[PDB]
């Protein structure tokens, strides 16, 4: 696979919230 | 490249100062070293 | 006798008075709380 | 102001204009267990 | 006429290490990394980018375990190579010429 994108560098995940209907 | 890291000059000459528990040797297998005990 | 032509100062430009010489134990049993540091550097001729 | 109060450090404030009609929410979070790299091939 | 100068001759051994770890690949992941060699209108993004962004946060991680333990075996060495302040300070300050 190629990588196409920059090596990381500290990744900072993100934060989903989830809302119940 | 400036980065953050204290020292300290003790006596003539000037050291760093470290206490490299948190970056490394947390959340791991591997024992710290430095408390072999003694008999 | 106070004869100079250009003498050894500090950074800031106050001429000294002498040089003491001791052993680096007693050096740094002076260093640690007796007497306080002035400067790093000095200002010294060249000739 | 609850901002410019020391404590306010302590919080991260954010708006949310559809709070009333929440019933119920969740989060999740995914940090891993960091390793150490040993010489020997184990 | 007693002055003559000597020099010295020491040597150091190389000695030799190494660093190794381990990095899995699901069958799944293989198979859709094998996809994205060829990719192409095919081989949707939006799966492909969760793929290479995953794979390359663990590579990530298994690469800068090296980084980690590399102070982890400096460190060793340097306690492997270090005598006692009680044991050598009487012998450097109590010996005027041997």
């Amino acid at each position: 696979i190629p990588a196409g994108i920059i090596p990381t560098g500290n990744v900072l995940s993100t934060i989903e919230v989830c809302i119940f209907f | 490249a400036r980065v953050p890291a204290d020292l300290v000059i003790v006596g003539d000459k000037l050291v760093f100062l470290e206490a490299l528990e948190r970056r490394v040797y947390q959340a791991t297998r591997v024992a710290y070293p430095l408390i072999g005990n003694i008999d | 006798v106070m004869v100079s032509r250009i003498t050894h100062t500090n950074t800031r430009g106050r001429q000294v008075d002498g040089v003491l010489v001791t052993t680096a134990t007693l050096k740094r049993q002076l260093l640690q709380g007796i007497l306080q540091i002035d400067d790093t550097a000095a200002d010294v001729p060249v000739t | 102001r609850f901002l410019e109060l020391g404590l306010s450090v302590a919080c991260i404030c954010t708006k949310f204009p559809e709070l009333a009609y929440v019933r119920d929410g969740v989060i999740q979070f995914e940090v891993q267990q960091p390793m150490i790299a040993r010489d020997g091939p184990h | 006429p007693v002055d003559q100068p000597v020099h010295n001759y020491m040597v150091k051994r190389i000695h030799k290490r190494s660093l190794s770890a381990a990095f899995a690949i699901a069958s799944e992941a293989l198979s859709l990394l094998s996809n994205t060699y060829v990719a192409a209108t095919e081989i949707d993004s939006s799966l492909r980018i969760r793929a290479i962004q995953q794979m390359a946060r663990n590579l990530r991680t298994v690469s800068d375990s090296f980084e980690r333990g590399t102070a982890d075996q400096l460190l060793g060495v340097l306690l492997e190579k270090a005598p006692p302040l009680s044991l050598l300070s009487p012998i450097n300050k109590f010996q005027p010429e041997g």
